[PDB]
């Protein structure tokens, strides 16, 4: 469950992660602008062009959609029954299915689809270390507030390096407690809530040991702070990063022009 | 003000919060995620401000290695930051008390889950605020009490480690 | 007995394990790293179910469609001590930590207390360190408390993954003698270890794995009989076996097979007489 | 001459009544392999952190730790940590980078080494240990011996004068301890450096040039392994398991076969039994 990246050789995989994460954020912003059917059509053609331009199968996108498909349809039906107007089908005491209700439900379904599809492309088509590097790059304007961004990047990098380690530790700890009788899925509310201490307290003890050991190792190896350091793993712009800015400038014009204002 | 040992510990608690946010409990009818436990460790061990930083960074880390399920939006980063900040307002450097646990879970539920996460859903999916709230009201009127009971027992678990020799500070 | 009937596991993997460990012996589970020792260990108490085949352990049948209920009575009889078992310590006191297991397995508060006190005496913990916090102990003391916590409910079968790793030589000897006494009291001890001297000293039966398949199931004398087979199959000898090989290479005839160090010394003395 | 000099150190280990080290005074000869052996409470766990300045001795006026002519103070710790590199006990708790190459590069980034020179140095150090085919691998996909190799490569990339192996092989399988010790030996006589071992593995101490024996913060005895291990009762009473050859000699002596104390490795014992079988 740790790994979500699926390898490929399409140009989307060669796009800089700073460009891809900016394009993801900008696509969310352009989804905010869609109000009429022309804007929803434009944002859907652009999102599906991105999705088909990744070359991925529909099953990885369906796996991205699967956990919240019931949330999607519940929100879509709730928008169907609230903004109802015009025609009437299958009328009830308060529930009224309408033409305007169905198009508003289609709009919110399209928004759920385009949000999830574009964010799935971000997760699947670039490596997690690269996403971390892009996020460190986007935290650079926080330097204007004298926030130690290198400290933030160090904390992020250590957390990412130690999630799979501490997940293995969590599974090991839970197996060790279950071997001497712990149940983590039975008992009622108080018994379930007491059962997370045999999981969390060894996890926190292990985290304290790792924190002391890793800080000791970092200070031994000459880490005196984030300032005055060089970078081994850099991100480099290239010519394929002009495709996201053409994709975003063209999307902006059609978003502004085609929307009903 | 935060040394390298405390920085690496903050990274550990962020990793713990991400891992716990992947965990769920309860029967098939009622699934409760465990990320609030990481929020409570962030606020209890590091305070409101480093709890805020840890919650935002935990949202970023979990987005990196599990995909940000809602989308890619910094409003959810703000909400994930605001949770541990409230837990640090109510529980940092304080004795363990029933009212503090109850009030912290209520304030996190109302401010973050009921209030602001509904605002981001209505902003992203273009629906009215009441529609998003009715889409989210039923889970967030059941999970606060489960979270109160769980957070209560988390706090003696975290306290007995802080009073041990393993806690350097 | 512990019967494995054509047991396989996929997704680190097992392939068609067929063995029958008898009750009351000291079994060594040897093999290289990644040979599936941990997977077999977790199969002993149905933490992992087999993908195909049957397990007959402690009067319980474990099958690919084995549910998660009824494993409480299995895990009451079959106990695993994971590597670095002192990680699992979480309770407020040492005694509550040890009696967490018995109270999980249906012991009364009186029964769990007496079991915990007996086994804290047996693992050689001081009486004043009872009621101390488990996190205020030394490393060996935490290891002993963790080992007492998995032995307090007197399991029929105990599976140990390197239980004496990183210990005082007297402490290492005392823990291995604790498990030897536990086996001598009528229980089955399965020792998952990379050390071969303790395999020679204590084990009566040896399970050798290699890339997830059972490659030998014999006594330590028969397992360490030929040095070419072990080197081929990624297995080590005890140092007494290597020294006996060096003596045979020189030309000294050693009576018997010197697997342990007193046996090697006796063989050298009799070979000089 | 001598690379590391400790003279009269005390560490009371931040509430603890008894000092972990008490009036400790030893010298480490330059270019040698020196092994510090002792019990788990002998005080040798703090020696590596004392050498590189992570711990300070109890009284700075009466204690003196000199590394390569550089005395340890509060200011010269970074001058000393570029001379001393420590390989710690837990393999993945010192693995700071995201991959193998990022972990080796960490000490070079701390020194602000420029990136092309950093790339060449990291590649050379990763190839120096046997890990050139794993340079892009995350620590979750590595064994403990491989992560110890990456730790040695990261220490070696910044060109230290001293490697400290502080219980480095103590969490490894026996096939990994041999590989790590052989690798460290190859690195030591390929880079002309000093190795200090803090270990309870006495087969590692048997290969050392010098053995320092610690007992409750005191330097108990000193000398070559061929003159430390023959005295068996001292290592017995301080809870130390002597190597295979010496306890085999002790068993044979208990069986009437007296053997000279100058047999230090197992083949010498093989011939020593051969001529006694010859007569």
């Amino acid at each position: 469950i740790i790994g979500r990246y699926l390898p490929g050789t399409t140009f989307v995989y060669r796009v800089d992660p700073r460009a891809k994460l900016l394009t993801t954020f900008y696509f969310i912003i352009m989804i905010f602008l869609a109000n009429n059917w022309v804007s929803y059509l434009v944002i859907s053609i652009f999102g599906l062009a991105y999705v088909f331009a990744t070359g991925l199968k529909a099953r990885v996108f369906w796996d991205g959609v699967k956990p919240m498909i019931w949330m999607i349809v519940f929100t879509s039906l709730l928008q169907t029954f609230f903004m109802a107007g015009g025609k009437v089908y299958w009328h009830w005491w308060i529930f009224t299915l309408s033409s305007e209700g169905l198009i508003n439900g289609l709009y919110v379904f399209i928004r759920f689809a385009m949000i999830i599809l574009v964010s799935t492309v971000m997760t699947v088509t670039t490596k997690p270390l690269e996403i971390a590097d892009a996020m460190e790059w986007m935290l650079t304007p926080l330097k204007l507030f004298k926030v130690n961004v290198g400290m933030i990047s160090l904390v992020i990098s250590i957390a990412l390096r130690f999630v799979p380690t501490l997940f293995d530790q969590t599974v090991k700890i839970m197996n060790a407690q279950r071997s001497r009788g712990a149940d983590f899925n039975d008992g009622g509310l108080v018994k379930r809530a007491k059962s997370v201490v045999p999981m969390l307290v060894p996890l926190f003890i292990d985290s304290l040991e790792v924190a002391l050991d890793l800080s000791t190792a970092m200070e031994s190896r000459g880490y005196k702070g984030s300032e005055g350091r060089t970078r081994y793993r850099i991100l480099e712009w290239s010519k394929v990063d002009l495709i996201p800015v053409a994709y975003c400038l063209l999307l902006t014009i059609l978003m502004i022009t085609t929307r009903k204002h | 003000k935060l040394e390298l040992r405390e920085l690496v510990l903050l990274a550990m608690v962020i990793a713990i919060k991400v891992i716990l946010g992947q965990f769920k409990v309860g029967n098939a009818t009622l699934q409760v995620g465990l990320g609030f436990i990481g929020s409570v460790m962030l606020g209890y061990l590091f305070g409101p401000w480093w709890g805020f930083a840890g919650g935002a960074l935990s949202d970023l880390v979990s987005s990196v290695i599990f995909g940000n399920l809602g989308g890619f939006f910094i409003g959810f980063t703000l909400t994930a930051a605001l949770g541990p900040m409230i837990y640090g307002f109510f529980l940092y450097k304080q004795p363990i008390q029933i009212w503090r646990v109850i009030a912290s879970v209520i304030c996190v539920t109302v401010i973050c889950n009921i209030g602001l996460n509904t605002l981001w859903v209505s902003m992203m999916y273009g629906i009215n605020f009441m529609v998003a709230l009715s889409s989210r009201i039923l889970k967030e009127m059941i999970t606060p009490w489960i979270q109160m009971v769980a957070v209560w027992f988390i706090l003696e678990g975290l306290s007995r480690v802080k009073l041990s020799r393993k806690f350097w500070s | 007995a512990i019967k494995f009937e054509n047991v396989s596991y996929v997704y680190i993997g097992l392939d068609q394990l067929n063995f029958s460990l008898e009750e009351g012996k000291f079994i060594a589970l040897v093999g290289h790293t990644g040979s599936g020792k941990s997977t077999l260990m977790q199969h002993f108490n149905a933490l992992l179910k087999p993908t195909s085949g049957k397990i007959e352990i402690a009067g319980y049948t474990i099958t690919p469609e084995t549910g998660n209920k009824g494993l409480k009575d299995l895990r009451r009889k079959v106990s695993l001590a994971f590597q670095f078992s002192e990680a699992q310590l979480f309770e407020n006191t040492v005694l509550k930590d040890v009696e967490y297991g018995p109270r999980n397995f249906g012991f009364s508060e009186d029964e769990a207390r007496e079991a915990a006190l007996k086994w804290l005496k047996k693992v050689g913990l001081k009486d004043d360190l009872i009621e101390h916090s488990p996190f205020d102990l030394s490393g060996g003391q935490m290891r002993r408390v963790a080992l007492a916590g998995v032995l307090a409910y007197e399991p029929e079968i105990i599976c140990l993954d390197e239980p004496a790793a990183g210990l005082d030589p007297m402490g290492r000897l005392e823990m291995m003698q604790l498990f030897k006494d536990y086996q001598a009291a009528g229980h089955t001890v399965i020792l998952v270890t990379h050390n071969m001297d303790d395999v020679a000293d204590y084990a009566d039966d040896v399970l050798a794995l290699e890339h997830g398949r059972l490659i030998k199931h014999a006594s330590p004398k028969e397992v360490f009989k030929d040095s070419e087979w072990l080197q081929k199959h990624h297995l080590a000898e005890p140092r007494s076996a290597r020294f006996a090989a060096k003596l045979e290479a020189a030309g000294l005839k050693l009576p018997g097979q010197p697997l342990t160090m007193p046996e090697l010394a006796d063989a050298i003395k009799q070979s000089l007489k | 001459g001598s690379d590391n000099i400790i003279s009269f150190d005390h560490v009371t280990f931040t509430d603890s009544p008894r000092p972990a080290l008490s009036d400790l005074s030893f010298a480490i000869e330059r270019g040698s392999w020196t092994a510090l052996i002792g019990h788990n409470g002998s005080g040798k766990s703090t020696v590596s952190k004392l050498i590189n300045g992570l711990l300070a001795p109890d009284d700075l006026d009466k204690s003196s730790i000199t590394v390569d002519g550089v005395k340890l103070g509060a200011d010269t710790v970074w001058e000393v940590r570029e001379k001393v590199g420590i390989v710690f006990q837990n393999p993945d708790n010192q693995f700071v980078g995201a991959t193998v190459s990022d972990d080796v590069a960490f000490g070079l980034e701390n020194r602000a080494v420029p990136r092309p020179e950093m790339l060449k140095i990291v590649a050379q150090a990763v190839a120096d240990v046997g890990m050139a085919d794993y340079a892009d691998s995350e620590p979750s996909n590595l064994s403990g011996g491989q992560k110890q190799r990456v730790a040695i490569a990261g220490i070696l990339a910044v060109k230290p004068q001293v490697i400290i192996l502080d219980e480095s092989t103590s969490m490894l399988d026996p096939e990994g301890k041999e590989q790590i010790l052989d690798l460290v030996r190859k690195i030591k006589e390929d880079n002309n450096l000093t190795v200090i071992s803090i270990t309870h593995d006495l087969e590692e101490a048997a290969g050392a040039d010098q053995v320092l024996v610690l007992d409750d913060g005191q330097l108990l005895d000193q000398g070559k392994p061929e003159e430390i291990f023959p005295k068996v009762e001292m290592l017995k009473r301080i809870g130390l398991d002597i190597p295979f050859v010496y306890r085999l000699k002790q068993l044979l002596k208990e069986r009437g076969i007296v053997l000279p104390d100058e047999i230090d490795d197992d083949e010498k014992l093989v011939q020593s039994l051969w001529q006694l079988n010859s007569k």
